[PDB]
């Protein structure tokens, strides 16, 4: 079929790394039952511009998850905040890749946040993140009563019905043959 | 009553820089924005920027960005305009104006005499 | 001649409030004791989106000079409160959430924002619950919680408040859920009182199991916070008649009243700011571009008295005098007023607890 | 920005009947029920003077002969009767978008 996975990265070569990782993920599990896709954008200086760009570029493609990295220049440490807010409005899981701050571990403020790095090599974490998502996606669609994610963020005011179900599937996962051991998540989305 | 007064005329062999003052003697000088305008020989008006003396914040126009610097002196109640790198297109009259903070619009009420710079 | 404030009010469409009354709201107060003048710009919404909210706010900021913002909607989410906090932090505007999803309290706000809400905190809810328990001589109780966030601080506050009286409390146990490991936990409770802490979707199941085992009837008092009794007239099929819960006053506090209170608070804060330093801060030029270090309104609203009543806040964004009320689920299967919280002492209307029987 | 336009550039009217001036903008200037448009009078050699604000409210301290009306993107100002006052230029200014812009002016005789 078609499934779109979204990412927000730093440079243009990380885009090709993400594309090749997804193209491998389609070669690994198989085909003719589920496919994957790569939608990605760069960062924005202004936070409001970043949130608008997310709402008008990634959600409009009906993404199932969003990966967020850190910009090369640490001008501000709280870069994934706009993405986290605008994606937790609809309960779309967001997988942080590099940010290590204890604030994001609070699940009452941020609702759909996971990170492959406890808060006290980006190219490696990209390869490990696509494996965990694409494994749970193939797990998830085997069951029934699964509805498509929202498209656009203008005429839609409700949440994703199966969004909470995805997080529980996503959390209760073990990824074998990891580049840094089996990626397992605790009760708060940390490692 | 609110009153504004400016300096006299200016004249300089091309290549100099000019400074103009505007004094307020009727209110609390640090509460209302001050605006600067340019008028060419009778074909319109423009807008350069504004300064709030109380906080020191300044905003500019992109056409006049990097050419005019607006500074304030909260002790002498004077607003200062610093034009640099004069050319043949800088012969114009300038006004310092201040609104009245009681409306929703952004209009100009109190006007100075104006000073004619010539190159 | 002092200056005037420009305040933008955004309200939900489904509140039965006309747009003319918003800009004629000064008439009922006749400017009251407001130190400053206010020009009001009224905008109406029905349901908010993360992009619609941003577009509306930036369009409002572009048109004129904005000194404040009072926000109140009919959508029930916490993402709206988070978005308001983000916008306030990014644009340096004071924002007040008075009704709907904005009024929902959120902890650990960003220290560079100026977002304040009309709501009571979980600590204050626990305080009023303990007050009612002590008033009805229920000195022995038990605590049943779940993994839902906030249980740690709830338990800590309960203990700390328990240990310090002339009463002499008799707390029994603290049961936590992480029928083969929780069967033990549900087999060790005898105290009539049982303070529960979870969401509705888990409370229904826990309460059903307790009923089916024999924890319901004449003398079994279940008390739950405002999280378990949220949207009224959505009572599930299994809630025993005789529940006790706390909730913010939505029966006598009106939108027209709280908008006026917010206007008074903002006016007093701005007047205090102008008195100290001779300028009132405003928002920046536009959203789209590329830090007000002198002073902010974050310190002049530590104490604010308006029209007699003390409308002051705390250091963390909480009110000092929230309007909390006490409710019960009577035989006709709807929540009913049973007591009121005001000043620092509740006032019950029965003074001897009637007997509520459950499940016929 | 918003670009204004005034017609006619030069106007010649007899003394007594009236005078009409129009100023049409490129984009709408309405802001939640309050149109933003100002009219000015500028005698030669003197700074201008505010006449009308918000396109419909006259300014206290001015003769009642001045009046203006309009909405949307087309605005107008009419003075009546004609006296020795209408010998200066007139402008229109918008405050909907930063930066503010003025018109081109219009003389009378
Ligand atoms: C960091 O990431 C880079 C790029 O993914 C890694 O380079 C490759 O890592 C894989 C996995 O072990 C090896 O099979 C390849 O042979 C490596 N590339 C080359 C050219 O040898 C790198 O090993 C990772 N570790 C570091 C250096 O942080
Ligand atoms: C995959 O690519 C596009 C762009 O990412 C995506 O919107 C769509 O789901 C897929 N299109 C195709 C060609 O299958
Ligand atoms: C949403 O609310 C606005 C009020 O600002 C209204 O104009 C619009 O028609 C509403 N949309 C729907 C679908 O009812
Ligand atoms: C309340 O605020 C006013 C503001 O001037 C201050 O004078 C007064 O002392 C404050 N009250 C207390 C009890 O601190
Ligand atoms: C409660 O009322 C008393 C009686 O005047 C007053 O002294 C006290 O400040 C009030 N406290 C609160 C929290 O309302």
């Amino acid at each position: 079929k078609i499934v779109n996975i979204g990412a927000v990265l730093s440079t243009r070569k990380h885009e090709q790394m993400f594309r090749e990782a997804v193209n491998q993920a389609n070669k690994r599990h198989g085909s003719w039952k589920i496919q994957l896709n790569a939608t990605s954008v760069t960062h924005k200086p202004n936070a409001i511009q970043m949130a608008l760009s997310v709402c008008e570029d990634l959600i409009s493609s009906q993404v199932y998850a969003i990966l967020v990295s850190h910009p090369p220049t640490p001008n501000d440490h709280f870069t994934p905040t706009p993405v986290s807010y605008t994606a937790g409005f609809y309960r779309i899981p967001v997988l942080g890749l590099t940010t290590r701050m204890s604030i994001y571990s609070d699940k009452s403020i941020h609702l759909s946040f996971l990170r492959t790095v406890p808060p006290y090599n980006e190219s490696a974490h990209i390869s490990d993140a696509v494996g965990v998502v694409a494994q749970a996606v193939h797990e998830l669609l085997e069951k029934e009563n699964i509805t498509d994610p929202p498209r656009g963020c203008v005429g839609n005011t409700n949440i994703w019905k199966t969004g909470p179900l995805f997080k529980r599937v996503l959390m209760s996962s073990k990824y074998a043959d990891g580049v840094t051991g089996r990626v397992e998540f605790n009760e708060d989305g940390d490692r | 009553q609110v009153q504004l007064q400016q300096s006299g005329a200016e004249l300089m062999k091309p290549g100099a820089s000019v400074k103009i003052s505007c004094k307020a003697t009727g209110y609390t000088f640090r509460s209302y924005w001050i605006e600067w305008l340019k008028q060419r020989p009778g074909h319109g008006l423009e807008w350069i920027g504004e300064i709030l003396p109380g906080s020191g914040r300044t905003n500019y126009n992109e056409k006049f960005k990097g050419k005019a610097t607006i500074t304030a002196d909260t002790s002498s109640n004077t607003a200062y305009m610093q034009l640099s790198s004069l050319t043949s297109e800088d012969s114009a009259v300038y006004y310092c104006t201040r609104s009245r903070g009681t409306m929703i619009t952004r209009e100009f009420t109190y006007w100075g005499q104006g000073a004619l710079v010539t190159v | 001649g002092p200056p005037a404030l420009n305040i933008a009010v955004l309200l939900g469409h489904s509140h039965d409030v006309t747009e003319r009354e918003l800009r004629n709201l000064w008439g009922p107060e006749q400017a009251t004791g407001l130190p400053l003048d206010v020009n009001v710009v009224a905008l109406l919404m029905n349901r908010t989106d993360p992009k619609s909210l941003i577009t509306h706010v930036c369009d409002l900021m572009s048109g004129a000079r904005i000194h404040g913002l009072v926000f109140g909607d009919d959508t029930d989410q916490e993402a709206v409160a988070q978005m308001l906090d983000f916008i306030s932090s990014q644009t340096f505007i004071p924002i007040l959430g008075i009704h709907g999803g904005a009024s929902m309290i959120m902890a650990d706000k960003d220290p560079t924002s100026t977002f304040f809400q009309f709501g009571a905190s979980i600590q204050q809810q626990a305080t009023v619950m303990l007050k009612i328990m002590q008033d009805y001589d229920w000195h022995v109780f038990s605590l049943v919680t779940t993994i839902f966030p906030g249980y740690r601080d709830f338990i800590s506050f309960i203990k700390t408040t328990v240990d310090n009286s002339f009463v002499g409390w008799d707390m029994q146990n603290v049961i936590t859920l992480d029928d083969a490991k929780t069967q033990v936990q549900l087999k060790k409770i005898h105290s009539s009182v049982i303070l529960l802490y979870c969401s509705k979707d888990e409370a229904v199941l826990i309460l059903s199991e307790a009923r089916s085992l024999g924890l319901t009837g004449y003398d079994f008092f279940w008390i739950v916070p405002s999280l378990v009794s949220g949207n009224t007239e959505l009572i599930p099929k299994e809630f025993p008649s005789g529940l006790i819960s706390v909730s913010y006053d939505d029966w006598d506090y009106s939108l027209e009243a709280r908008v006026r209170d917010g206007l008074g608070i903002l006016t007093t804060a701005a007047s205090s700011m102008l008195e100290k330093f001779s300028y009132i801060p405003e928002a920046k030029a536009s959203c789209y571009g590329q830090e007000t270090p002198l002073h902010t309104l974050h310190q002049f609203m530590v104490n604010v008295t308006w029209d007699g009543k003390d409308l002051s806040f705390t250091e963390e964004g909480y009110q000092v005098h929230p309007r909390l009320v006490v409710i019960v689920l009577n035989k006709d299967r709807e929540w009913e007023k049973v007591g009121k919280w005001e000043n620092q002492t509740l006032s019950l209307r029965h003074a001897v607890w009637p007997r509520y029987k459950s499940f016929s | 920005d918003i670009v204004l336009t005034q017609s006619p550039a030069s106007l010649a009217v007899s003394l007594g009947q009236r005078a009409t001036i129009s100023c049409r903008a490129s984009e709408s200037v309405e802001y939640y029920g309050t149109t933003l448009m100002q009219w000015y009078q500028q005698k030669p050699g003197q700074p201008p003077k505010l006449l009308i604000y918000a396109a419909s409210n006259v300014d206290s301290g001015v003769p009642a002969r001045f009046s203006g009306s309009g909405s949307g993107t087309d605005f107008s100002l009419n003075i009546h009767p004609v006296e020795e006052d209408d010998i200066a230029m007139y402008f229109c200014q918008q405050s909907r978008k930063v930066p503010s812009t003025f018109g081109g002016g219009t003389k009378l005789e």
